[PDB]
């Protein structure tokens, strides 16, 4: 089924 | 404007090599190669596919300053500078990563490698450990990085709980996408200082929800 870790592309770090 | 910090490796160099030691041990136990950077492996995304300009909505660009820090502490792990960290097995979690020392808030930890492969070819995919590279408007162009065969500690970190009340309150790090040279790369950042025997967690579901943590402790 497929698990997947994401993060996002802008905003940062803090 | 929030500077990325450099690691300071363990000072003894037994200490170092003991660090070493564990994700070497960590790696066996996975039948895993050690890799400190993206990989493009036959039947999979080739180099070409990773440009972060396909990224939907664009993607935030490392400057100088940073990249120089992202160079600084590759070259200190080329050396056996490591970041002061330990990967432990836990009887709840599995394998884990903890500080082995003091990692000060905006403290680079690592960067997430594996091959480099397209979504959609992944679709059916059992690893654990598929972190997102690439989402691009058409989903035959997006990429995910598979840490299954080839890797670092970064597959190891764990993640929150993002259904309990209080689970937010472990993340100490977090996970981010940057254009380097036009092309995507995935890396973690302390968000707040963390003391040696700290567990390192981060949120597994930073933009997307693809990941079910109901059951994480
Ligand atoms: N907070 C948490 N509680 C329980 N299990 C967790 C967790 N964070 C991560 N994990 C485990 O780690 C997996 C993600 S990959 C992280 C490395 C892994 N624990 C290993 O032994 O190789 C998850 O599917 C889950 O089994």
């Amino acid at each position: 089924k497929a698990a997947r870790k994401s993060a996002p592309a802008t905003g940062g770090v803090k | 404007r929030r500077r990325l910090l450099p690691f300071v490796s363990s000072e003894d160099p037994a200490q170092r090599l003991k660090q070493m030691g564990t994700l070497a041990s960590a790696l066996t136990e996975l039948q895993m190669e050690f890799s400190d950077d993206l990989t493009y492996s036959s039947g999979m995304a080739p180099r070409s596919a990773n440009q972060a300009r396909f990224e939907e909505g664009g993607m935030q660009v490392l400057t100088k300053e940073d990249i120089e820090t992202l160079e600084q502490c590759r070259a200190m792990c080329k050396r056996g500078d490591c970041p002061p960290l330990l990967v432990v097995f836990d009887s709840r979690e599995g394998f884990t990563v903890e500080a082995d020392g003091q990692i000060k808030d905006m403290t680079f930890i690592a960067e997430y490698t594996g091959d480099v492969d397209y979504i959609r070819n992944r679709e059916h995919d059992d690893c654990d450990s598929m972190m997102t590279l690439l989402l691009a408007k058409d989903p035959s162009k997006s990429l995910v990085i598979c840490p299954d065969k080839r890797g670092n500690i970064a597959r190891f970190i764990s993640g929150i709980n993002n259904h309990t009340l209080d689970g937010k309150k472990k993340q100490n790090c977090k996970c981010v996408r940057y254009s380097v040279n036009g092309e995507c790369r995935v890396f973690l950042v302390a968000t707040r200082d963390i003391a040696k025997g700290e567990r390192l967690y981060y949120d597994y579901n930073g933009y997307e929800h693809e990941y079910p943590t109901q059951h994480f402790v």
